[PDB]
């Protein structure tokens, strides 16, 4: 096949 | 002219098939902003991506930035409440959320169509006054610490920060960017910070007009839309600040030729090879990492994934480019390992070297190009309309990267043939810049290093100069063929007219005994997609625990063997999924119409005539094997799996799969898939771009595929059984305990069964839920802080609901209990105390949410879907629950409450799941009962009532 973040609030 | 806009954006280039209209403006203070005006929408949304992430975070306080994200919701001086933004946002049908990355903090929200401009002034105070309330902040440290303790034990999480601390100490890469307590508290304290004024400080310096960008949507003119963004975001300060930079790589010579060797929590075995490359962002119009990335992970004949595959060393490959920042960026190419590919894995890297000389010999081949342009081309065209909050923060952060005008169509549209790009990004994929790990429990005991935020434990060792060279000497492999015209590229999007008979419901034109047929020709979209779902019945698939895995398995094997043919439809935009469920088997096919029938075809055939080749059946055995084993390692809120298991009349739990496991033989398999298609019925929903005529051809084809090759003969009705739910005894409260052996948090699902689903039943508990719902977060979380997660809402199942709250926290499940039953009592006197009209507000909300109009094919689909797999076929629901909604009264929901839900309710259905971690002005906590603890699942569900099936519409 071709080709991590915090959120919230 | 007008002081306030610096400039207007000429025409911002859309599909011709989008109805929304565009305008693209740059403010005098620098935002960059965009407006979409759509008076369709039900929901209007908005967002704002400021151009600083965690890597400008202070060296001494990690997770800053991140910290700030989560403080911009608690109150700003022109709405200090801190939920007024959320509770504003519940109360008309809205949400929220926000992420930090490396260099961006993205804050997005929908809301009713009709309440933009309340939301946005809200939304607009973050940028412009927040309060970082002293009280607020040390609560809120906590949510931050949870959701740092929730991605600890996370394998993806673990390495992402492992790559973070094995480059150059000194560069921004390596920084921590979540934070924690330490990080945002403890640390700080021992150290004299003032965190309130270091958020203050970063806010003011940081958050300047020149580094952000806006998106708005709304049903508003784009004018109205104009003067609300220029009356908004004109007092935005702009602090001209230089946006951050990172031209030296994080990956200098001394992290290159390194090997990295990881023990990882849950038991998988990868391979990840990365090499450094230049930022190529500012390519986007050729995309040479792209082409790249499409060539070395094909799936297709003549692959790399095909010989790594055949030689029984890897199961699955991604290649390509990865992002840094600006300025740095990676090219990776990862792999699992099958036990045999573990002790090949410089063989397997050979490889990866002669398909990357390949590539060099054959040189750039502008026909490829060619083809992901088309590709590129019609996916840009025949897009399905996305929800609005997806919508703008996706264009909010792009915003920062495109020329307004282009905003749309900078990352579809490719124009530059580059083979001068391609060679050099070519020219790094190279021995000399290699860097590779493995990840297995075989290196358990074996390592010397410690990641620190983490606990990751790993050894890193020099590549040998002699594997180097060897790998320096790679030559053409005969295996290894550049893929060939992609015969599954669509050409017919031509829209069939509307039928004389069409329906705006799917009909049911073919009811047999073989098979139900249910349509609906397109009437809303008009791209040229369609969506084919079939459900195949058989008792078969889920008799025993042998004969579920045997059905997983067959279907694994079938999909793995499908691979390197349905790649070539997948990337034209033609996709299928196809799984084992408690029922039999669910296939779903999707996308461009034109070549679906061809590989609808081609998967009922390969179902049918299914041979399986036996070393992949060990291979995908000994995965599933450890698939299973590994649920050990999900999270404590396994809690949801646990109620599942409870309250479902026949499920099977993983342990019990296990054992059944080594029992599947090939034999054992090869006997089980003639039986499994002998008999079945079908219901199938043919949605989209599809005539009457073309749906029951369809559907034939299938039967006559079965019928033909494997000999199918109808299931009979009474065959066709539904499972049930569990039915709790009036002021019953059960318990069931477990750990979990691997987090060191808690897990707790709390069930309040109420009855069967009927319309009354429906509204009763939509309409608590919706007044619970922000209070719920308000309250658990926000005050409280008793995780990070915490979740309400209605839970459904085999026709039953009633409410469900889910919490992962480090408090012991008994004192999350007492906390929710206080949380409560909470809601029971705030709905007596609320206004009639605040009343009227939720039911409104409420009302909008169920109403929300499908923006594409899919989504509608999904909804008729629901109405087929439950069996309530209750098509117009929406209209007919609503309407039934705006005739409940406050009497209603608190009669509701105090026959079901109260401590005291004569009603109460209570059962909890409490997950124990491994290690194992606050409201008044009502006193409870002893709960019954349930001991073993089999014998509490044979000890209780099952309760009906809901009656089909
Ligand atoms: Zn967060």
């Amino acid at each position: 096949a071709y080709r991590l973040v915090d959120t919230l609030q | 002219n007008n002081p306030a806009i610096k400039r207007i954006g000429n025409h911002i280039t859309k599909s011709p098939e989008d109805k929304r209209e565009y305008r693209g403006l740059e403010l005098a203070n620098g935002i960059k902003v965009l407006l979409i005006s759509d008076p369709t929408t039900d929901k209007s949304s908005a967002a704002l991506d400021v151009h600083i992430g965690s890597l400008s975070d202070p060296p001494n306080i990690a997770g800053l930035s991140h910290f700030l994200q989560h403080m911009l919701f608690l109150g700003t001086k022109k709405y200090p409440k801190e939920n007024e933004y959320s509770q504003f946002l519940s109360e008309h049908a809205g949400s929220s959320n926000a992420f930090t990355s490396g260099e961006h903090t993205n804050y997005y929200f929908d809301v009713s169509h009709e309440h933009l401009e309340g939301a946005l002034d809200r939304f607009a105070q973050f940028f412009l006054s927040p309060l970082f309330d002293e009280s607020a902040k040390d609560r809120e440290v906590n949510a931050v610490d949870s959701e740092h303790e929730k991605n600890v034990m996370n394998d993806a999480w673990r390495l992402f920060q492992l790559e973070k601390a094995t480059g150059n100490p000194k560069h921004p890469f390596s920084k921590f960017g979540t934070g924690n307590k330490y990080t945002l508290e403890t640390r700080p304290n021992q150290e004299g910070i003032d965190v309130r004024q270091e958020l203050l400080k970063f806010h003011s310096a940081y958050y300047s007009s020149n580094l952000m960008a806006v998106v708005v949507l709304g049903r508003e003119s784009l004018d109205d839309l104009t003067n609300l963004v220029v009356k908004l975001f004109s007092e935005v300060e702009n602090k001209n600040v230089p946006l951050p930079e990172f031209p030296e790589h994080p990956f200098q010579e001394e992290h290159l030729k390194q090997l990295y060797k990881i023990v990882p929590i849950k038991d998988i075995r990868n391979l990840y090879v990365t090499f450094p490359i230049p930022d190529l962002q500012k390519y986007y119009k050729s995309n040479p990492g792209h082409y790249l990335g499409h060539l070395i992970g094909h799936e297709g004949p003549g692959s790399l994934l095909s010989e790594l595959k055949s030689k029984g060393w890897v199961n699955t490959l991604v290649g390509g480019q990865k992002e840094g920042a600006r300025g740095f960026m990676f090219f990776i190419i990862n792999v699992d390992l099958t036990e045999e590919g573990l002790l090949h894995v410089e063989d397997i890297i050979l490889h990866m070297f002669q398909y990357i000389q390949k590539l060099r010999a054959e040189g750039p081949q502008e026909w490829v190009f060619q083809e992901l342009k088309d590709l590129n081309a019609v996916a840009f065209r025949f897009k399905d309309k996305e929800r609005p909050r997806g919508y703008t923060s996706k264009i909010a952060g792009i915003l920062h990267y495109y020329p307004l005008e282009e905003v749309l169509t900078a990352e579809y549209l490719l124009e530059e043939f580059r083979p001068d790009l391609i060679e050099m990004v070519l020219d790094k994929l190279r021995p000399e810049n290699v860097r590779v790990a493995i990840v297995s429990k075989s290196f358990e005991g074996k390592t010397d290093r410690t990641e620190e935020w983490y606990g990751t434990q790993y050894k890193q060792e020099a590549i040998p100069d002699e594997v180097i060279k060897k790998w320096q000497n790679a030559d053409l492999n005969g295996k290894f063929k550049l893929p060939t015209k992609n015969e599954f590229i669509p050409t017919n999007f031509e829209i069939l007219p509307l039928e004389k008979e069409a329906t705006p419901y799917p009909a049911l034109i073919k009811d047999t005994a073989m098979s139900k047929l249910w349509f609906k020709q397109d009437d809303k979209f008009f791209l040229p997609k369609a969506n084919l779902n079939f459900e195949f019945f058989s008792p078969f698939a889920y008799v025993d625990p042998l004969h579920s895995n045997m059905a997983y398995l067959y279907l694994e094997l079938l999909k793995d063997s499908l691979n390197e043919y349905a790649y070539a439809a997948e990337l034209a935009g033609l996709s299928y999924d196809l799984q084992n469920t408690i029922y039999g088997m669910y296939l779903s096919v999707k996308g461009y119409n034109d070549k679906q029938p061809i590989l609808l075809k081609k998967i009922i055939e390969k179902m049918a005539t299914f041979e399986i080749d036996e070393k992949r059946f060990e291979i995908i055995k000994e995965a599933y094997m450890r698939s299973l084993n590994n649920f050990r390692a999900e999270q404590p809120h396994h809690a949801m799996y646990y109620l599942r298991l409870l309250m479902t009349e026949v499920a099977w739990t993983k342990d019990e799969l296990k054992e059944a496991l080594d029992d599947v033989t090939l034999p054992r398999l090869k006997a089980f898939i003639p039986q499994l298609l002998s008999r079945l019925h079908i219901e199938a929903l043919l949605h989209g771009n599809i005539t009457k005529q073309a749906a029951l051809g369809i559907m034939q084809m299938v039967e006559d595929t079965l019928i033909e090759h494997a000999h199918t003969k109808p299931l009979l009705p009474s065959q066709l059984v539904r499972y049930r739910e569990v039915q709790l005894p009036d002021r019953g409260w059960f318990v069931y305990q477990q750990r979990n052996e691997v987090h060191n948090n808690s897990g707790i699902e709390i069930y309040y069964q109420t009855d069967m689903q009927s319309t009354s039943e429906n509204m009763f508990l939509e309409l608590f839920a919706q007044i619970i719902s922000e209070p719920a977060f308000n309250t658990l979380r926000t005050k409280e802080q008793l995780g990070y997660i915490v979740f309400s809402g209605p839970r459904r199942a085999n026709g039953i609901q009633g409410l469900r709250f889910i919490i992962q926290s480090e408090k012991p499940p008994h004192y999350l209990e007492s906390r929710v039953e206080a949380f409560l009592i909470t809601m029971e006197k705030s709905i007596e105390d609320m206004t009639e009209e605040a009343f009227q507000k939720h039911i409104q909300a409420l009302a909008i949410r169920r109403l929300d109009k499908p923006k594409k094919l899919s989504a509608e689909s999904a909804k008729y879907y629901g109405e087929i797999i439950s069996q309530q076929y209750n098509f117009d629901r929406d209209n007919t629950e609503v309407a039934y909604l705006k005739t409940l009264t406050k009497e209603d929901i608190i009669k509701f409450y105090k026959e079901m839900l109260a401590v005291d309710a004569p009603r109460r259905h209570k059962v909890s799941v409490h997950v124990l971690a491994r290690e194992m002005n606050l409201s008044q906590a009502p006193a409870l009962p002893q709960p019954e603890v349930i001991q073993n699942m089999t014998e509490f569900k044979r000890g209780l009532p099952l309760f009906p099936l809901v009656k089909p519409h």
